[PDB]
RNA sequence: UGACCGAUGGAGUGAGGGCAUGGGUGCUAAGGUCCAUGUCCGAGAGGAGAAGAAUCCGGACCACCGGCUAAGGUCCCGAAAUAAUUGCUAAGUUGAAACGAAGUCAAGAAUUUUGGCAUGGAUAAUACACGGGCAUAAGCAAUUUACCGAAGCCGUGGGAUAUA
């Protein structure tokens, strides 16, 4: 059984107990419960299910288990040649890791 | 040489020619003539060629007429002559023309070789030509 | 370390599906068909198709002097090449490339069509042509294609 | 022959191998070519 | 009364004019909505950018 | 060659000011010109080089009469 | 909108250039030169045009293996229609003129005019071009619907700088 469902504006392919990375979710605890009803697919182990207005009653609860994860560091370069501007930044993107309880 | 006895000033800008003529594009005086399709100076070394292969074709008889006058003065500069430092040398007088502008018309004269009398004249001139005849002749004379 | 968790798999050397295809050119145009055989060598018509490895089907075209050129090019077509030296410009039609052999004028074809790299020259060797019915292809099983349905 | 890049007419204009002729048998001096 | 002007064009190399009426209609970037009266000055601006604006 | 031509003399900014439906005050320039080209009516004054101004406050007036000819004048109160 | 105006601290610039329009000059030449009004390059990345400073689309805070579009496209190299319908071209035209037949379709009038598409005029030196394969449509003209297509717009996460 696995479900096609959106988290936090991307979609992922989610199976029980999974351990997923999503964008960061804001004012979370670890162990928190979180709640994501946007499948827009449920596979059950042969019968598919697609949704137009999303499927009716599909479900997926999660828990928090790490409220920020930061990625790997990317070195942002700017630089316009024989014109001297040049500038060097740096980012890490955040991420929250979620477990995965139930799907209904 | 077809130009004035007398002008005001020898010199003159090079104008613009803009659209299409709304004087002298029906046929007055005669019976067949020539319009100009196109924009141009014409000089009147042209007009001259022009009139004598008309007038050595259709023999004597019937009339004809040249409906444009040159009278703006064109300068050249000359050989190993850089830019500026004035206006060049006098090189005659040229008439501007635009499209629909009558140029040569013809009266007294069978219509069969009218049309060939024009041809043979516009033939001899830098703009392409439209033969035109009067709104109210008639085949039988 | 890795926070994607939903990623697309590339096909590998292990993981392709090669199949052994015959297509006829009984009545068809050279071009028209050999577009479809070069998306049918690069693998355009598969699932999991991989843009750096070799995933698409080893094919085999029968009936190859049958093949329709429209117009005057079988002669009107010139083909040019130099040989290196001064003044050694060259030219060819595509009935020398037929009187030399079908064989030669689709591979010419069908190189042109394919990808100009190291993938492309290796792919161009999964093509197999033959002028006439008769080919000498056991042990592989072949699957006959209807060219007209792609 | 004479060629010339406007040709005009017993002569016939006739059209051989995208060509333009103007032929007279009768008298071989008025043939012409690429019309 | 109130009609609603979105822009649909972008304003690079468009006269100096024309972009001093987008921005007194208030349109600032691409694909942007804005709601006003229509009255005759408001109209007259839509007309003088009729080429970059779409009433939706 | 050479040129005889090349000289020109500064412009002389003349022109109208004030013009009609506007307000001005006493001594206020009007109209800048060579000779009367406007002429002046009521409570407007010409100057030596022809320069029309408001003797008192006021609204500009154009008018025009006959012959063509054009007055300017000042509507106070 | 918000930066218009005053007063004060700090400057840089005072070799410009392309395109469009109105002109002068030149030869109604020049990737020429001199002015005026706009715009862009200068100081501007991204997309299409094979490859191009300023032609067409479009102004890049950072990240994303999300979505919609612009110009322009949807046979293969190369993303998306070998989509649908109606005509024209036979020249591989396609993806430069006076001046000649009129090859062909179409609309007329009393031989003749009229436009559409072709054809001859049409031309030098290391090997040549629709970018290439190749195409009788995958050319040209018209219409309709889907789709592709950018750092433009939207979505999600994260910063910064100001006005309230
Ligand atoms: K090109
Ligand atoms: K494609
Ligand atoms: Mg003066
Ligand atoms: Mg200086
Ligand atoms: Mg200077
Ligand atoms: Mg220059
Ligand atoms: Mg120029
Ligand atoms: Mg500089
Ligand atoms: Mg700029
Ligand atoms: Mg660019
Ligand atoms: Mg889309
Ligand atoms: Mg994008
Ligand atoms: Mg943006
Ligand atoms: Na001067």
């Amino acid at each position: 059984m696995y479900v096609i469902v959106d988290i936090q504006g991307q979609q992922m392919k989610v199976e029980q107990g999974r351990r997923l990375f999503v964008h960061h979710i804001k004012d979370v605890e670890s162990g928190a419960s979180v709640e994501f009803d946007k499948v827009l697919l449920v596979d059950n182990n042969g019968a598919i299910t697609v949704g137009s207005p999303l499927v009716e009653g599909a479900k997926v609860v999660c828990e928090v288990l790490t409220p920020l994860v930061k990625g790997d560091k990317v070195l942002i370069f700017h630089k316009k040649r024989r014109k001297g501007y040049r500038k060097l930044n740096g980012h890490r993107q955040q991420f929250t890791e979620i477990l995965v309880k139930e799907v209904v | 040489m077809l130009q004035p006895k007398k002008t005001k000033f020898r010199r003159q800008q090079k104008g613009r020619m803009k659209g299409f003529a709304q004087r002298g594009n029906q046929l007055s005086f005669g019976s067949f003539g020539i319009k100009s399709l196109q924009s141009k100076w014409i000089t009147g070394r042209q007009i001259e060629a022009a009139r004598i292969a008309v007038t050595r074709y259709m023999q004597r008889q019937g009339q004809v007429w040249v409906r444009i006058f040159p009278d703006k003065p064109i300068t050249k500069k000359g050989e190993g002559v850089r830019m500026g430092k004035g206006k060049g040398a006098p090189e005659g007088f040229v008439a501007p023309i635009t499209p629909g502008r009558i140029i040569f018309e013809v009266e007294g004269v069978p219509y069969e070789i009218a049309k060939e009398a024009l041809r043979l004249a516009a033939q001899k001139l830098p703009v392409t030509t439209k033969f035109v005849v009067r709104h109210d002749y008639d085949i039988q004379n | 370390m890795d926070t994607l968790s939903f990623k697309t798999i590339s096909a590998n050397k292990a993981t392709v599906t090669k199949e052994w295809v015959i297509v006829d050119a009984e009545g068809q145009t050279l071009g028209r068909m050999c577009a479809k055989v070069a998306k049918l060598l690069r693998g355009k018509y598969k699932p999991n198709f991989t843009p750096h490895v070799d995933c698409g089907d080893n094919v085999i075209v029968i009936n190859a002097d049958k093949i329709v050129l429209s117009g005057n090019k079988w002669d009107g077509r010139i083909y040019l090449r130099h040989t290196g030296y001064p003044g050694g410009q060259r030219q060819f039609t595509p009935r020398d490339f037929m009187n030399k052999g079908p064989e030669y004028l689709f591979r010419k074809v069908v190189k042109g069509m394919l990808p100009k790299n190291r993938l492309g020259a290796k792919i161009i060797g999964n093509l197999y042509v033959y002028a006439g019915t008769e080919h000498k292809h056991e042990a592989q099983q072949p699957r006959q294609l209807d060219i007209n349905s792609l | 022959m004479k060629v010339r890049a406007s040709v005009k007419k017993e002569c016939k204009i006739v059209r051989r191998k995208g060509r333009l002729y103007v032929i007279n048998k009768k008298n071989p001096k008025y043939k012409q070519r690429q019309g | 009364a109130k009609i609603k002007i979105q822009q649909v064009r972008s304003r690079i190399r468009c006269p100096k004019d024309q972009k001093r009426t987008l921005d007194a209609l208030g349109l600032r970037k691409l694909n942007q909505i804005v709601e006003h009266e229509a009255t005759p000055s408001i109209l007259g601006m839509v007309n003088k950018v009729r080429h970059l604006v779409l009433i939706v | 060659g050479s040129s005889k031509n090349g000289r020109e003399s500064e412009s002389k900014r003349l022109g109208v000011k004030v013009y009609g439906g506007e307000m001005a005050k006493a001594g206020n320039i009007l109209v800048r010109q060579r000779g009367t080209v406007h002429h002046p009516g009521e409570n407007v004054g010409i100057g030596k080089d022809h320069t029309l101004y408001a003797l008192k406050s006021g609204v500009v007036v154009f008018t025009r009469k006959k012959n063509d000819r054009s007055y300017v004048s000042i509507k106070t109160e």
